[PDB]
């Protein structure tokens, strides 16, 4: 059961992109891809209930050896453990809900069956990265996740703006894969090896922590990384949604859980920066995908800061990234089908009512909104709280200042996801198209994402949900109350006169426009200045004419 | 609507036929002439070389600046390897004579 | 709905400027930069000097706090000491550079902890 | 102040773009249709204010003021319905031009099919 | 050598074939070149790797012109003689099978000579085979057919003086006595690198390439790409290594900085260029830079990292100047204006063109990944930053290669139809060594 | 010209001079670039003078 967790989503790619797809056909496909979505995440359940609750690793020798020269020794070998098996389970189990709605959602596309073999790739890729037990094959998963995401942010080709996107994210993962390779040579040259077991790091060169956190900073999208996270909303919906879930996304926090191998001062800066950006940035949007874009790389920046704190931060660290999948997944989903029963309208000031939508949709939203709200007793209540109330307690006084910092944040999530739920339904109709969706295979997509979020309630990610740190009643329920503010203040709709600033925060503080330039263009010129004065120019020897 | 091949294969070439045959230059582009100028000028952009003030100056400080970096930076590389190898200062082109080439028969 | 109508992008008819590739013209009107704001007006007018002016404040409003509470603020304002260990658990715990128990400051080896905790970066020979 | 395509117009298309680009900021600015309306309303008393005047001097400061002000409140994020330019759904999956077919092309005139030399 | 008489014989008998007889005349050029990829599999199965370093040996007597096989000798023979019928695949004139096959001659054996004479007769002996190839009357061009014969005239000018004063100083020019005297070593170190700094196109000595890679036809590119710049790697590491280490630790600074330069300066031209041709060109320029300093590196495994990137460039930037040459073939253009959407048009060769982007970007399952890997490894155990510059210039590489993938495959679909049976058998065998050697190179 | 009338025609033209950068622009925002992107040569230098300060303070003091 093992292997099949992580070939088996290769093979539905590989199946629904070759040649053996011309007689499968639309139909024949997505009967394939959602079939072989199912028995990877049986096999995942399998592996997260051995690994997990009865602690009895497995190492695979898989494929024997991929390359050895010298003392630098790549296998092809996997390893399942305790973190390995919270992923599987986490990755396969959105992928498969994602699946199932995207053989309805892309039901009129041309290329259907190319757009599920794209999807299933990825998750497969995504599988590898997580299963591999050395660093060279999680650089396999980490580049294959790398360009499936760049074949489906681009999907729709003949689209520039979406081309561009894709390589936009292209080019920006790029920076940090390179920093990231630097780190994997320091670490190799001073321990010896590649696989995860033998890196055991006490007090290493600086080097090492700084480059593996920033290629995690690339794709995790924190702080002068994210902005390639806001324009990936080009592609359709079903990508959007794996790609803020369970890939892409994840895989950097993943890798600095998995290392600990940081130095503190940079991580909590970094993602408590990132966390109060994210969520300026996404109080102040109108395009409906974009305030969810933006809360998710607020949520990354707060796993960012647990990881942080400590190992029993990490280890909130990786349930908050287990509980916040299965919501956000929901909340893509969910926003979805209003854009498609609004007729393809993004933008929240043509919403309204109660007729656009399906009542499951509706109940979709509501339910994963409050699990990312911290509303009590609900999934994200429990993890969120957690590395709140660890952040309230460190020793650092580095992390005073990060603990404000993710309860402004936590106000401001409150504000725009209350203000999400309020334009979509409760205001009065603004739009002109009315086309609700109530299809068996989307609201059972949605239905299985609602589950997951229930399971996280009745059986914890790890061993700290219930465990008690000893805080005074008014430090323990000020979440609460900051929850409330949001929903309040946004109920109210009020704004302020202040435009300069709206118009500071809305335009996104000019992230973009300072990148146009600063690097950009100066890349070009200097291009120009090789070539026109160089290889033309300075270097270049002429004729003798006679 | 050519014939280029008989019912048993047989291709033939139409030479005095009507009909155009499709061949290897049916796909051929038809050529925008301010392109062709523009791929033409920048074919031969030698000749627009000129030593002006902002050719010289952009010339000394990035290209001569930056090949002075990177010698700089190999010669801090150099030195950096051999103290952290146990070897004293070695003999680079134009340094006078020292150790190049260690012994494998000496322990540093 | 594959099928919807979209208008072209027209042929150039005119000569063309030394440095055209800086345009992307993927045959559909409009083209767009090779980059994004690159060139062409910005979303809401606005301008480099808007955002490099209002940075200029902004950039010390939010590096204003870390400053202060890493300079001027210390271990001793917890009203409790770090979680105890005995000493064959904790001294392999405090090895890591990493770890929040070297701001235990009723550790009889406090300083010298504290003092093993500094960040090198090139390692020495 | 305007773009060089608008300082062009004529005085009557002038204000009428100028008008018209003040509803749609204004669509841009709101939360709904429903906030809209009023603030519609407004801005229609506002140019009916100017109506009967004469003097070209003060119709010009107040024309110009204006432009100002729609160049100063241009909305970062506009509003553009999807299927137009500017808009989410335009240049998605547009019917393929013809595109003209060879059969058969490795079969004519086979053993010649390089390049010369 | 009874059996390279034989082939050499073999394939020399196809001046005396009747013309009119056009079936045969492809087959027999065809053949000529099939049979010494199988002789060199067969010399593949005989080597022992558990024995010398020197295998098969053959030596004429006084003439020079001796013969062995090491490693990196057998990996890049065995790649020449797989490029070259593909080669054969794309030419239709006897003369052109000529000139291929007798460049066959000297490039094969001039990659496993032991005499450094022997080198320099064997291998500039196809300066004007090149410049007949390069300058072809109504399609070629003349000024860049006079740029590479006379940059490599001017190395290799500069070379003969110092080849003949060692030989004048131990009294041979065999590399194993050569590797074993006293000799001045400044004055030849400074002849090889004058050779091997323009056939690996090292800057500011590069110019040359730009154009005659381009004014090549499609087999003059995939060989001058694929087979003809490994000649100055393997130049660096059988002849100048083991004869003049002294200089070769010297030069280190020198050559580090050509090499970053040459590195850095090629990948910013290349953001530049709107020829897909002038494209592929360029990209060569920065990956035999690596390769240069990982020879020169000489640190972990450096002959065998800086093999294997030579392997894996051969293999990768040979099948995008295949693809690119059937654009030209049946579009009559290189220009990038006027193709677009190639995704909708040609499936199959847009497919092919981003494996072998990503291939030449050095993305995973690829051996220019593992290749790249191993070269930086080798680099960074002499200092950290040297390999730290190729490290964070890696957005400027795939910079340029999306940017050129994106603007000929997406967008509105004008174009040349797909490929044939011809064109894709013609890129198939680099696609299957690329797949085995990206992802289990070795046993 | 079938679709003008729809989505806008081709009278209005990009206002760009497709020019170069002025060179001390060039100049400070390729410096920028540099300390920025290449900050680990940076600090290995800075740890190369601090390190040997250190022996030049211990043969100054050692010899007295
Ligand atoms: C987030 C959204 C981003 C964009 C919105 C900008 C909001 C900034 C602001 O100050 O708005 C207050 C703003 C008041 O501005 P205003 O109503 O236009 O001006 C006040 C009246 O003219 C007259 O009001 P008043 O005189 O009766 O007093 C109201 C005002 C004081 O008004 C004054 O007279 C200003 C004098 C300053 C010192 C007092 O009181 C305060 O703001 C005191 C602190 C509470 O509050 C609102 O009405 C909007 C509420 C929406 C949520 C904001 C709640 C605070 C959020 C805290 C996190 C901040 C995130 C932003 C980071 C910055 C980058
Ligand atoms: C005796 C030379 C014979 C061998 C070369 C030959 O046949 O040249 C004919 C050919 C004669 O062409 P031309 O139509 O009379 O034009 C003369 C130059 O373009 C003159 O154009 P220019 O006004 O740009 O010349 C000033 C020249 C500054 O001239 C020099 O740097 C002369 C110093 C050379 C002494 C060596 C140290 O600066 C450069 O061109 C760039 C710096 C050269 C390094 O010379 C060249 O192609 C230029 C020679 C430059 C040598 C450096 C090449 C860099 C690689
Ligand atoms: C400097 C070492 C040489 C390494 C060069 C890199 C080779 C590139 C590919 C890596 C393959 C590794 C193969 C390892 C096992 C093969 C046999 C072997 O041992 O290698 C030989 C040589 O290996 C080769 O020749 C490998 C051939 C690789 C070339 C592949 C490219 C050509 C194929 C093109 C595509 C064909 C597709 C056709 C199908 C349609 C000797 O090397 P060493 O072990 O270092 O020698 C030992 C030294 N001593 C005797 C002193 C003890
Ligand atoms: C022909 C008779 C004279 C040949 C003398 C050559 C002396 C050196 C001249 C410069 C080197 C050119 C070598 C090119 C070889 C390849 C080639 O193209 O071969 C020729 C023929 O070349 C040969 O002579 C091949 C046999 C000699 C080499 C092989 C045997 C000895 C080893 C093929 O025929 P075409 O080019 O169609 O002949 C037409 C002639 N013309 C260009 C003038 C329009
Ligand atoms: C072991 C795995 C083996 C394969 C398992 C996967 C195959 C099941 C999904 C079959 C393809 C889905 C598409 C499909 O069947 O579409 C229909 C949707 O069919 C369904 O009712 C939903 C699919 C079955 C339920 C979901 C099965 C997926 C497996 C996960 C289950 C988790 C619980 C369309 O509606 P209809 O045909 O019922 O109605 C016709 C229409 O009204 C008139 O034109
Ligand atoms: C002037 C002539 C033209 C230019 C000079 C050509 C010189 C001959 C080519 C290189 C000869 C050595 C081949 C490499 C090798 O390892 O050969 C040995 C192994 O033999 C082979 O398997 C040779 C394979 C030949 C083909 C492989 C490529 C090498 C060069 C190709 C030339 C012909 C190519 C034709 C292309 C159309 C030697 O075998 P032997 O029995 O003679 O030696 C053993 C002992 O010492 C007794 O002397
Ligand atoms: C264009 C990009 C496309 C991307 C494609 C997907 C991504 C791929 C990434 C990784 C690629 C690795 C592929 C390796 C191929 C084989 C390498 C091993 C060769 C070999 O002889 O090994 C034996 C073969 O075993 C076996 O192979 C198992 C025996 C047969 C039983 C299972 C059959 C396979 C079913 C797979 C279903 C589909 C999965 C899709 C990936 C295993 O033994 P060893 O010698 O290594 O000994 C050690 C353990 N015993
Ligand atoms: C009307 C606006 C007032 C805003 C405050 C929220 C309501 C709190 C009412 C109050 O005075 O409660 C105090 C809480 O203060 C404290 O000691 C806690 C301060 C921080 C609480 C913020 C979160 C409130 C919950 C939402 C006393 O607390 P008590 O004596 O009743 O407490 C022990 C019994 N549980
Ligand atoms: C010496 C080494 C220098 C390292 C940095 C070099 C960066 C060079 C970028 C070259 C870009 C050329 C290709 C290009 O313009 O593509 C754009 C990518 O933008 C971009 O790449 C824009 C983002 C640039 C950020 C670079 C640094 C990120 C990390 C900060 C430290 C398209 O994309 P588009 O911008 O038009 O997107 C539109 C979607 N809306
Ligand atoms: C390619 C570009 C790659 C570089 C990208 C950005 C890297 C920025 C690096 C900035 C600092 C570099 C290192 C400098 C400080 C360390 C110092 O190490 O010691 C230097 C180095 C080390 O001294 P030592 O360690 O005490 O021996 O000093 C030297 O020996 C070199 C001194 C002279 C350097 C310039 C020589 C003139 C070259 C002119 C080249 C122009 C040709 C134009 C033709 C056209």
């Amino acid at each position: 059961m093992f292997l099949l967790s992580v070939f088996f989503p290769l093979l539905g790619g590989l199946v629904n992109t070759s040649p053996i797809a011309r007689f499968l056909g639309h139909r024949g496909s997505s009967i394939i891809a959602i079939g072989c979505m199912v028995v990877a995440f049986i096999s995942s359940v399998v592996i997260y209930y051995e690994v997990v609750f009865m602690g009895c690793a497995v190492s695979v020798d898989v494929f024997g050896t991929w390359f050895s020269v010298g003392t630098f020794h790549a296998g092809w070998t996997f390893n399942f453990d305790l973190l390995t098996a919270n992923m599987l389970f986490t990755v396969t189990g959105v992928s498969m809900a994602v699946h199932m709605y995207a053989c309805d959602y892309m039901r009129q596309d041309p290329h259907l069956n190319l757009f599920l073999g794209y999807l299933s790739y990825f998750t497969g890729f995504m599988c590898v990265l997580v299963a591999a037990d050395n660093l060279l094959v999680m650089l396999v998963g980490w580049e294959g996740i790398g360009v499936c995401s760049y074949l489906l942010i681009g999907y729709w080709s003949h689209r520039l703006s979406a081309v561009k996107s894709a390589q936009k994210a292209i080019l920006v993962n790029r920076v940090s894969d390179g920093l990231l390779m630097w780190g994997v040579l320091w670490v190799w040259y001073h321990l010896g090896s590649l696989e995860y077991d033998l890196l055991n790091v006490y007090s290493a060169s600086g080097f090492v922590g700084l480059s593996i956190l920033i290629g995690a900073m690339g794709k995790s999208a924190q702080i002068l990384f994210h902005v390639w996270l806001a324009d990936a909303m080009e592609g359709p919906t079903p990508v959007s949604a794996l790609i803020h879930a369970a890939t892409l996304v994840t895989a950097g926090v993943y890798l600095l859980v998995r290392l600990h191998i940081h130095d503190e001062m940079f991580v909590i800066i970094v993602g408590s920066l990132t966390a109060f950006m994210a969520g300026v940035f996404g109080a102040t949007q109108s395009d409906l995908k974009r305030v969810i874009a933006y809360s998710t790389c607020s949520q990354l920046g707060y796993m960012m800061v647990s990881l942080g704190l400590g190992e029993t931060g990490g280890e909130a660290s990786m349930g908050h990234l287990m509980t916040h999948a299965s919501f956000k997944a929901a909340l893509f989903l969910a926003a979805g089908m209003v854009i498609s029963g609004n007729g393809g309208n993004q933008h929240i000031a043509r919403y309204g009512g109660s007729a656009h939508s399906a009542m499951f949709t509706m109940l979709t939203l509501m339910v994963a909104s409050l699990s990312l709200i911290g509303w009590p007793e609900l999934s994200g209540f429990y993890s969120k709280e957690t590395i709140l109330n660890l952040a309230a307690i460190c020793a650092d006084p580095i992390a005073d200042v990060a603990h404000t910092l993710l309860l402004l944040t936590a106000m401001l999530t409150s504000a725009y996801t209350t203000k999400l739920f309020y334009q979509c339904f409760m205001v009065d109709f603004s739009g002109s198209s009315v086309t609700p969706v109530r299809n068996v295979l989307p609201i059972l997509a949605m239905a299985i994402l609602l589950l997951d979020i229930m399971l996280k309630v009745w059986v914890g990610t790890n061993l700290l949900s219930g465990m008690l740190f000893f805080l005074p009643w008014g430090v323990k329920t000020l979440p609460f109350g900051l929850m409330v503010a949001g929903i309040l203040t946004a109920t109210a709709a009020v704004g302020s006169e202040r435009f300069t600033l709206i118009r500071f925060c809305g335009s996104r503080w000019g992230f973009d426009q300072l990148f146009a330039r600063s690097p950009v263009n100066p890349i070009f010129d200097l291009g120009r200045i090789t070539w026109a004065i160089g290889d033309r120019g300075l270097l270049s020897v002429g004729n003798l004419r006679a | 609507e050519a014939k280029q091949f008989t019912p048993d294969g047989k291709y033939m070439p139409g030479i005095f036929s009507k009909a155009k045959p499709l061949d290897r230059s049916t796909q051929w582009v038809h050529k925008n002439p301010y392109i062709e100028a523009w791929y033409y000028r920048r074919d031969h952009f030698e000749n627009e070389f000129v030593w002006n003030y902002r050719t010289t100056i952009e010339a000394l400080w990035f290209l001569g600046g930056f090949t002075a970096a990177a010698y700089a930076l190999s010669v801090f590389a150099f030195r950096q390897a051999d103290r952290r190898s146990g070897y004293p200062k070695r003999q680079i082109l134009g340094d006078e004579p020292a150790m190049v080439l260690p012994d494998e028969r000496q322990f540093y | 709905g594959a099928g919807a109508p979209v208008k072209l992008a027209p042929r150039p008819d005119k000569p063309l400027p030394t440095w055209y590739e800086l345009w992307w013209d993927n045959g559909y009107y409009p083209g767009q930069p090779a980059a994004d704001f690159m060139f062409g007006a910005w979303p809401g007018n606005m301008t480099e000097t808007y955002y490099l002016r209002f940075w200029s404040v902004f950039g010390l409003a939010l590096a204003a706090p870390f400053y202060y509470v890493a300079n001027f603020t210390d271990e001793t304002r917890m009203p409790m000491v770090p979680q105890q260990y005995p000493a064959e658990v904790r001294d392999v715990l405090v090895q890591r550079r990493n770890s929040m128990l070297k701001h235990d400051f009723s550790a009889p080896d406090f300083k010298e902890v504290k003092d093993r905790a500094k960040i090198y970066w090139t390692p020495m020979y | 102040m305007a773009s060089e395509v608008v300082l062009a117009l004529p005085h009557k298309l002038r204000v009428m773009r100028m008008y018209r680009t003040g509803l749609k900021e204004l669509i841009n600015w709101s939360a709904n249709r429903h906030e809209w309306y009023p603030r519609a309303y407004a801005l229609r008393q506002e140019f009916e204010d100017s109506k009967a005047l004469t003097d070209r001097e003060e119709i010009r400061k107040k024309l110009e003021h204006g432009e100002e002000l729609l160049a100063r409140f241009r909305h970062w994020e506009p509003l553009i319905k999807p299927e137009f330019v500017g808009g989410t759904a335009y240049s998605i999956n547009p019917a393929q031009p013809k595109l003209k077919f060879i059969p058969n092309y490795d079969a004519m005139d086979e053993y010649k099919k390089g390049d010369h030399l | 050598m009874f059996i390279s008489v034989l082939l050499i014989l073999f394939a020399l008998c196809v001046t005396l074939i009747p013309e009119a007889h056009y079936h045969m005349v492809r087959v027999w050029s065809f053949v000529a070149t099939i049979i010494p990829m199988w002789v060199v599999t067969w010399m593949w199965w005989n080597f022992d790797a558990s024995g010398h370093g020197l295998q098969m040996l053959v030596i004429l007597g006084r003439s020079h012109l001796a013969f062995g096989i090491d490693g990196v000798a057998l990996s890049l023979m065995l790649l020449t003689t797989v490029l070259f019928p593909i080669c054969m695949m794309l030419l239709r004139t006897v003369a052109g099978f000529m000139t291929f096959i007798l460049l066959e001659v000297l490039v094969l054996s001039a990659l496993c000579v032991l005499d450094l004479l022997g080198f320099y007769i064997l291998f500039e002996a196809s300066l004007i085979l090149l410049f007949l190839l390069i300058g072809r009357a109504p399609y070629g061009s003349l000024e860049a057919a006079y740029k590479i014969v006379l940059y490599t005239m001017a190395g290799s000018l500069v070379l003969l003086p110092t080849l003949f004063m060692i030989y004048s100083e131990c009294g041979t020019t065999n590399v194993l006595y050569m590797t074993c005297a006293y000799n001045h070593q400044t004055v030849l170190g400074w002849g090889l690198l004058a050779v091997l700094a323009v056939k690996i196109p090292l800057m500011p000595v590069h110019l040359w390439l730009p154009e005659a890679h381009v004014a090549a036809p499609t087999a003059g590119s995939v060989l001058l790409a694929g087979v003809l710049l490994k000649l100055g790697g393997i130049g660096f590491l059988r002849f100048m290594l083991p004869v003049v280490p002294e200089f070769c630790v010297s030069v280190f600074p020198l050559v580090s900085t050509l090499c970053l330069v040459s590195f850095l300066f090629s990948t910013l031209s290349t953001l530049r260029q709107i020829d897909l041709k002038k494209i592929v060109a360029y990209s060569s320029i920065a990956h035999m830079s690596m390769v240069t300093l990982a020879i020169f590196s000489q640190s972990e495994f450096s002959a065998y990292s800086s093999s294997f990137l030579m392997i894996a460039h051969g293999l990768i930037s040979p099948a995008l100047f295949l693809i690119v040459g059937i654009l030209y073939d049946r579009a009559h253009t290189k220009f990038i204006l006027y193709f677009s959407g190639l995704g909708a048009s040609m499936p199959i060769g847009s497919t092919l063109f981003f494996l072998f982007t990503l291939g030449n970007l050095a993305f995973p399952l690829f051996p220019n990944f593992i290749a790249e890997v191993l070269c930086m490894v080798s680099i960074f155990a002499v200092h950290e930053l040297l390999a730290y510059v190729f490290c964070v210039c890696q957005v400027l590489g795939a910079a340029y290669g999306f940017w050129a993938f994106n603007r000929v495959v997406h967008g509105l679909p004008r174009g040349p139809a797909d490929v044939t049976r011809t064109e894709f058998h013609t890129v198939l065998p680099l696609l299957i060594g690329a797949v085995w050697l990206g992802i289990k190179p070795m046993a | 010209t079938s679709l003008d009338h729809v989505f806008g025609d081709n009278s209005n033209k990009l206002n760009y001079n497709f020019e170069p950068m002025g060179m001390g622009s060039l100049f400070i925002r390729t410096m920028v670039m540099v300390g920025v992107f290449f900050f680990p040569v940076f600090i290995m230098i800075n740890d190369d003078y601090k390190y040997t300060s250190f022996l030049d303070k211990v043969a100054a003091a050692k010899a007295a």
